[PDB]
């Protein structure tokens, strides 16, 4: 392959255990989503600028104003949490339960 | 809200899934689920309990994780054979986070926990909504990405799913749980067939989706949420108890009833293959969820529970919705037992 | 001071996904995340590189941790797991790194030749129009349904956002 | 799989234009006019063929048209042609419209004498 | 009246007007078309000669094909 | 009369390249000594290693990435 | 030699701010009504120059925070006059222009970095308003810089310094450059639009303002340019953004601070619907006057 | 009046025109007496990069011109 | 590395002054979120906006022209959206 | 499923963006053009399995224009071997510069 990719994925693969595995808060879970965004980001743009395949060019740039508007919908939602209750911790979420 | 608001958003739930059933080029397929969990986030919170606030946090959380998983999956094809034509990947390790992406999308064991703890907290035309069109729209991507998936994946999320969904529904009394639980087991008899013959998986999903408009209508006869409340619509009225017979039992599936025509033609284009021990297991599993449907059936329409004064006061009065299409899709939903060669109607 | 500037970024790379991954108080990391964005825009930089990365220079560490760091602010406000779980992350990245330089290939699942890779790479071709930057130039020649969805999309999102923090 | 084939050493010795590139551009229209009859055939060669080692004895030719081109306009006038280019020479990245007045000092030459 | 309440807005309309009526009725957005075509970024090729046909001008000073040339002439 | 200049130059520096292949590896066994890698002998252009190999530093650095952090 | 390129580049710009501190004082005095400083040192020079040495001697969060503000601040206010032609700028960038919003946004950062460290929960207001009103005009200096580009091609900024040679580009945009020049003024956070170490915060505040004077200076006007002499450019370039500075002074010793919602107010329902209305009007007017502008 | 602001205003003038002055005067010595290139695209960079490889020298301000000819 | 060196310069520069500086001594208003989100999604806009001079020479000028005020009428729009809708209050 | 308005509308308002071989803005190719159109031309009219029986060979050698991995792993046997035999003791450098 190369040697960079390998980097980058080993970086987008533990962005994403930070994702899963989360401990306290959810700002730091919905911030280490936007790091995967990075990281598709980061990833998509080396491909096509070595492949120089300057038709498909919005990839990027498309994919990281949408994400971006994922990441707007999500600090909406987690400051509607931190309104309704004291913090925004993953305790306040034991209602509704299974 | 406004209703011009409403409008606005429910045209662009419809326009998320046109742009995926309708484009051959894989950033519009992951625009499309994206604009598809916008707008579909304020149709929950139409109410501001905070049962709705920790509910769409939850499927946020968990959908926004399988978009970005379904990113890394098209940007890994991607690195392989490099085209935009929405086809065979071109690695089985893009088609594993692929299949695992829609897996958390719409629902599979592993992946389901999200699944009654949304529908519950939320009023029910949010989850009629999310229910139909969210696992209307990724089946066209399965439908799309067939010729390239690893079986396994498919076999051990179906089965996985059919007895998870199946065990779960013999302690929920809520209504929307149990209604959740026959989601992810018809989740499963939806998508173990799809490496077989899709035009049965096609034809599921628009039994499944016609079933499940006809319950979530019934269950806006009034707003039920346990079986008590369906013992009181039993007081209230007559007809709805055989109506939630009837769909009842074609939940069940029976061979009289128009419930039977999945298992039916599925298990017979399944079996020309020689898969056999996995079809009996998935018909046995088949007819284990049908008992929560069966005490349901028993609670209401067939024995008689005691009830409440002031149904006396509310004897008067009309139950006057409107509702939305009722009888069209009741006995379309249930007779249409001698049109399974109307299998055939689909390419 | 060598060849080999592109892996050496990556490494930082990793580095400052590690930083924040290991869980910290959130405005470290913001830190972490802003260190992290800035050396992926100096190694797209460094691929060529004119543009793209430095357009969302402003977009992604200009206009997010802003936000994540204003609603840090305004929400709320050292432990073992978090020091343990970064130095383990280190000693990965030290071990890749081991493996990558003292061996010839490495595998998670995949092959990667294991060296230092300028390759591959332009043969000086004449461009003389940046192409990245006329690619960029596109959208608004042929891209018809692409920007009418993102801009439907964006609108959408303006009046979800209003709404579920309290229309009106 | 097959292995490849080139012209060796004894092929590619062929006497090239070692001249600057602040000249190369300031002598280029009347280089595109008089000379570069011949060199739309080595492009046509090239994109027809997009196989170099195969065209090249084209490149060759239109090589021995700039180099006679060359020594025609050494060997005669402009003089002043000298400090023309090294007028353009300096003025970062070239435009034709700083060093204007010598160019067309440089065209009264070219037009009376030859 | 309509002015006195909103005026920033009522010249914002009025220039937001303009920019786009003005641009469906002009004398000049053919011009801007030309210009923007006739400047070869690539290189043109050139082809194997013909089937005899009576257009591709062989000298690139013959007058047969294709020119601009009202730049020097407005 | 660049392209030409440049199609001599790749050429020679991939002559120079083969030659010293089928010095540098004289003894190793399996191993064919100029193997293409491709199945359609046409013209590829290589990768700029090919191009530049073995220089150590100087010009692989002021040739490849030189222009990206100059200007 | 390019070491002494970026030593000259980067130090004089600090005996620059220190002198912009005694000349603000002197003129807003001599606006006012005052003599001074004039009297430690001839005409108030070694008075500045004390000053510096005096707040450096004094003996005064998260030390990681409490550091991380200020050299954050002051390497912006260091980097931040890369890409300005002064005739031959320091680093030819293809693109520089975004390069001035990015480092805008880096400042956001380091004001909120220093408000987060602060603690306390008044001065954690103040500065998340603040972070608000700085953030709320760099969409206007963009969209602004955006119309005011189009109408001369690239992102180069040395075409732009070419293109200005006929006109001065304030005639042809004059209400777009008086927004621009109204959102520096919010940028640089002066009146009318609104611890330690005080020195290092100071003068990265200053230095922005010097910035946005000069890039408003190459960015709207300038001179012609000589073959071969640079040097009377650089002179009449200097004392252009030296009357800007002046002038950017006249505005500031006048004029009251705003109330924050009326800034706030004034911002969206005043420039906003202004500055797209003529942005658009750039956008859809050089296509109908024949003049699409050659990015090279 | 002005009278005793003009000096600090002269010293910052002064102040402020030396990088650019010291920058163009570093740009000529650093060139032999030229102009330093800025190649925007790739191809004034293959231009530059011919111009110094036929200099010999491995600098291109040389530019060696119309001496190479026979 | 010429703008690596001076990047470096400069932060070297900035801590020798701050080292200097430091050793010789040696509840919420909804009203502020959607400040945020509306420079969130307007940056966003501008995001896609800027490329536009870049664009500005093609030869299907009448659909550039098109979509461009699409984009910017769309930008309108929102504001005007919250601007009915009394999206910022105080 | 998926139906076919992309077809039938017949304005192909989706089939710019997907493969090269097509307008490129300003025309120039890829750096693997030739590979895809070779492919593409493989595999056309063909219907999708018997194009995985008999266009192995083009395919194969599209994926080795796009990564070339195989081309590197010769470039780092061949520096390997290098250094090995710089550091035994054959030709203390001549290969570049010197002849
Ligand atoms: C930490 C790194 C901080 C980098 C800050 C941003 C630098 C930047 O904006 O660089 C842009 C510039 C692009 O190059 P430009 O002159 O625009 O010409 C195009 C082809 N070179 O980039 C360059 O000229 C060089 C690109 C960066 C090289 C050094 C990377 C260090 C990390």
């Amino acid at each position: 392959m190369s040697l960079v990719y390998m980097n980058i994925m080993m970086a987008f693969t533990v962005s994403l255990t930070g994702l899963l595995m989360y401990r306290s808060h959810l700002m730091s879970s919905l911030l280490c989503l936007e790091g995967m965004m990075l990281s598709l980001f980061i990833l998509a743009t080396l491909m096509i600028l070595n492949s120089h395949f300057t038709l498909a060019s919005m990839m990027p740039i498309i994919l990281l104003v949408f994400a971006a508007c994922e990441a707007a919908l999500g600090l909406s939602l987690l400051v509607m949490v931190s309104n309704t209750y004291g913090t925004d911790y993953v305790q306040n979420l034991n209602l509704l339960q299974c | 809200m406004n209703p011009i608001i409403l409008i606005i958003i429910l045209m662009t739930v419809m326009l998320g899934t046109i742009i995926v059933m309708i484009s051959t080029h894989w950033l519009l397929i992951w625009i499309g689920f994206e604009m598809n969990m916008l707008a579909i986030i304020p149709i929950m919170m139409k109410k501001h309990n905070p049962r709705a606030t920790e509910a769409s946090t939850k499927y946020f959380l968990t959908q926004s994780t399988a978009s970005m998983l379904l990113m890394m999956a098209i940007i890994i094809n991607l690195m392989f054979s490099g085209q935009w034509t929405v086809m065979k990947l071109f690695n089985p390790m893009a088609s594993m986070l692929m299949t695992m992406a829609l897996a958390m999308k719409l629902g599979m064991a592993p992946f389901h926990f999200w699944v009654p703890e949304v529908t519950q907290g939320i009023p029910l035309s949010s989850g009629l909504i999310l229910l139909t069109w969210q696992k209307l729209a990724p089946m066209s991507v399965l439908y799309q990405i067939l010729p390239s998936i690893n079986l396994d994946l498919i076999l051990t999320l179906s089965i996985l799913s059919i007895t998870i969904g199946g065990w779960g529904g013999l302690n929920q009394t809520q209504l929307r749980k149990i209604m959740a639980y026959s989601s992810i087991a018809h989740m499963g008899w939806m998508t173990a067939v799809l490496l077989y013959n899709p035009t049965m998986t096609l034809l599921n999903l628009i039994i499944y989706i016609i079933m499940t408009s006809t319950m979530f209508t019934l269950f806006m006869a009034n707003s039920t949420t346990t079986t008590l409340s369906l013992s009181h619509t039993w007081n209230k009225a007559p007809i709805m108890t055989i109506l939630v017979l009837i769909t009842l039992l074609s939940m069940g599936g029976l061979p009289p009833l128009s419930g039977f025509m999945p298992k039916w033609m599925i298990i017979q284009e399944m079996t020309k293959n020689d898969s056999i021990i996995l079809p009996t297991l998935m018909a046995i599993t088949a007819l284990l969820n049908l008992y929560f449907y069966m005490r349901l059936t028993y609670s209401t329409a067939l024995t008689m529970f005691p009830s409440t004064n002031n149904m006396k006061m509310k004897w008067q009065f009309p139950t006057t919705k409107r509702m939305t299409l009722l009888p069209t899709m009741t006995v379309l939903s249930t007779m249409l037992l001698p049109l399974t060669p109307i299998l055939s109607i689909l390419e | 001071m060598m060849t080999y500037i592109v892996f050496i970024l990556s490494i930082i790379f990793v580095m400052g996904f590690v930083g924040f991954s290991s869980k910290p108080s959130p405005i470290y990391g913001g830190l972490g995340l802003i260190v992290s964005g800035g050396v992926g825009c100096g190694i797209v930089l460094n691929f060529g590189g004119s543009f793209l990365g430095l357009m969302v220079f402003l977009i992604y560490l200009g206009g997010m941790m802003v936000v994540f760091g204003y609603t840090t602010a305004m929400a709320t406000e050292s432990n073992k797991v978090v020091l343990g779980t970064f130095i383990t992350g280190l000693l990965m990245e030290f071990l890749m790194v081991y493996y990558v330089l003292k061996d010839k290939e490495v595998e998670i699942v995949f092959k990667f030749n294991g060296m230092g890779d300028w390759v591959i790479y332009d043969t000086g071709d004449s461009g003389f129009f940046s192409e990245e930057a006329m690619g960029i130039a596109a959208l608004y020649s042929y891209g018809t349904w692409l920007v009418i969805v993102t801009g439907w999309s964006l609108l959408i999102g303006v009046v979800v956002i209003m709404e579920i923090t309290r229309g009106n | 799989p097959g292995i490849v084939e080139l012209p060796s050493l004894e092929d590619l010795k062929v006497q090239e234009v070692k001249v600057s590139s602040s000249v190369l551009k300031a002598a280029a229209h009347h280089y595109g006019a008089q000379c570069d009859k011949p060199n739309k055939e080595f492009m046509l060669c090239r994109w027809e063929e997009k196989d170099p080692r195969r065209c090249l004895e084209e490149g060759k030719l239109v090589n021995q048209c700039a180099l006679e081109f060359f020594r025609q306009i050494k060997r005669h006038c402009a003089e002043p042609f000298t400090e023309y280019w090294t007028c353009i020479d300096y003025s970062g990245l070239q435009l034709f419209r700083r060093c204007r007045k010598e160019q067309a000092q440089f065209d009264k030459c070219v037009l009376d004498k030859l | 009246n309509v002015w006195a309440k909103e005026p920033v807005l009522v010249a914002s309309f009025a220039i937001a007007g303009l920019a786009v009526i003005l641009p469906t009725l002009s004398p000049y957005t053919k011009y801007s078309l030309m210009i923007n075509r006739a400047t070869p970024y690539n290189y043109p090729v050139p082809l194997r000669d013909d089937g005899n046909m009576p257009d591709v001008p062989s000298h690139p000073q013959d007058p047969q094909g294709p020119s601009l040339e009202w730049l020097k002439r407005l | 009369l660049l392209q030409a200049e440049k199609d001599r130059r790749v050429l020679q520096m991939l002559r120079e390249n083969l030659e010293e292949e089928a010095t540098i590896m004289k003894d190793v066994p399996g191993w064919k000594v100029g193997e293409s890698v491709f199945h359609t002998t046409r013209w590829v252009t290589p990768m700029m290693g090919e191009l530049y190999g073995l220089r150590t530093g100087e010009e692989i650095l002021s040739s490849t990435y030189g222009f990206i952090w100059y200007t | 030699m390019f070491m002494i390129n970026v030593l000259t580049l980067i130090i004089p710009i600090l005996l620059a701010v220190a002198f912009l501190t005694l000349v603000e004082r002197k003129v807003l005095g001599y606006m006012q009504f005052r003599k001074g400083p004039n009297v430690v040192g001839p005409y108030g020079l070694l008075q500045p120059i004390a000053d510096a040495i005096k707040l450096f001697i004094k003996e005064p969060s998260s030390i990681s925070m409490f550091i991380l503000a200020p050299i954050l601040a002051l390497t912006l206010a260091l980097t931040m006059w890369i890409p300005l032609p002064m005739p031959y700028p320091l680093i030819n960038m293809n693109l520089g222009v975004l390069f001035m919003l990015a480092m805008s946004s880096l400042a956001v950062y380091s004001i909120l970095w220093s408000g987060w460290a602060s603690n306390s929960k008044y001065a954690l207001i103040g500065a998340l308003r603040a972070v608000a009103q700085t953030i709320s005009y760099e969409v206007t200096l963009a969209i602004i810089l955006l119309s005011v580009l189009l109408m001369n091609g690239s992102f180069t900024l040395s075409t732009l310094i070419i293109t200005q040679e006929q006109v001065w580009l304030i005639f042809p945009a004059w209400p777009l450059a008086m927004m621009w020049f109204i959102s520096t003024l919010a940028e640089t956070n002066r009146a009318p639009f609104d611890a330690g170490p005080f020195a290092l915060f100071f003068m990265a505040e200053y230095a922005n303002i010097i910035m946005m004077n000069i890039f408003t200076t190459t960015l709207f006007l300038g001179a012609f340019h000589n073959p071969y002499m640079p040097e009377l450019y650089t002179i009449n370039f200097t004392i252009k953004s030296l009357l800007l500075s002046i002038t950017f002074l006249w505005i500031r010793a006048s004029y009251p601070r705003f109330r924050y919602d009326q800034l706030m107010h004034l911002l969206w329902k005043n420039f906003l619907p202004l500055t797209l209305a003529l942005c658009m009007w750039h956008v859809s007017l050089p296509i109908l006057l024949s003049s699409i502008p050659p990015q090279t | 009046m002005w009278f005793e602001v003009l000096p600090g205003i002269a010293v910052m003038g002064v102040c402020l025109f030396i990088p650019g002055m010291a920058t163009a005067r570093i740009h000529r010595f650093s060139n032999g007496g030229r102009e330093k290139r800025v190649a925007h695209y790739s191809y004034q960079w293959y231009l530059m990069e011919r111009d110094r490889r036929v200099s010999g020298v491995n600098r291109y301000y040389v530019s060696k011109g119309l001496e190479n000819i026979d | 590395m010429n703008l690596m060196i001076t990047l470096l310069t400069n932060f070297t520069l900035a801590t020798l002054l701050v080292t200097i500086a430091f050793w010789l001594p040696q509840p919420f208003s909804m009203k502020f979120f959607l400040v945020a989100i509306t420079f969130l999604l307007f940056d966003l806009e501008i995001a896609l906006l800027l490329p536009l001079p870049w664009a500005s020479q093609t030869t299907n000028l009448n659909t550039m022209l098109t979509m461009a005020l699409l984009l910017i009428f769309l930008l309108a729009v929102s504001l005007a959206y919250e601007w009915t809708q009394k999206g910022l209050e105080w | 499923p998926f139906f076919d308005v992309q077809k039938k509308l017949g304005v192909d308002l989706d089939h710019w963006m997907t493969i090269q071989s097509a307008e490129q803005p300003h025309r120039i190719p890829a750096r693997c053009h030739a590979f895809e159109k070779e492919w593409i031309e493989c595999a056309h009219g063909i219907g999708s399995i018997r194009a995985e029986k008999e266009c192995k060979i083009e395919f194969e050698d599209f994926r080795e224009c796009l990564l070339r991995q195989k081309t590197m792993k010769r470039l780092n046997a061949i520096k390997r071997q290098r250094d090995k035999l710089i550091k035994e003791g054959k030709y203390t450098p001549p290969p570049h510069h010197s002849g």
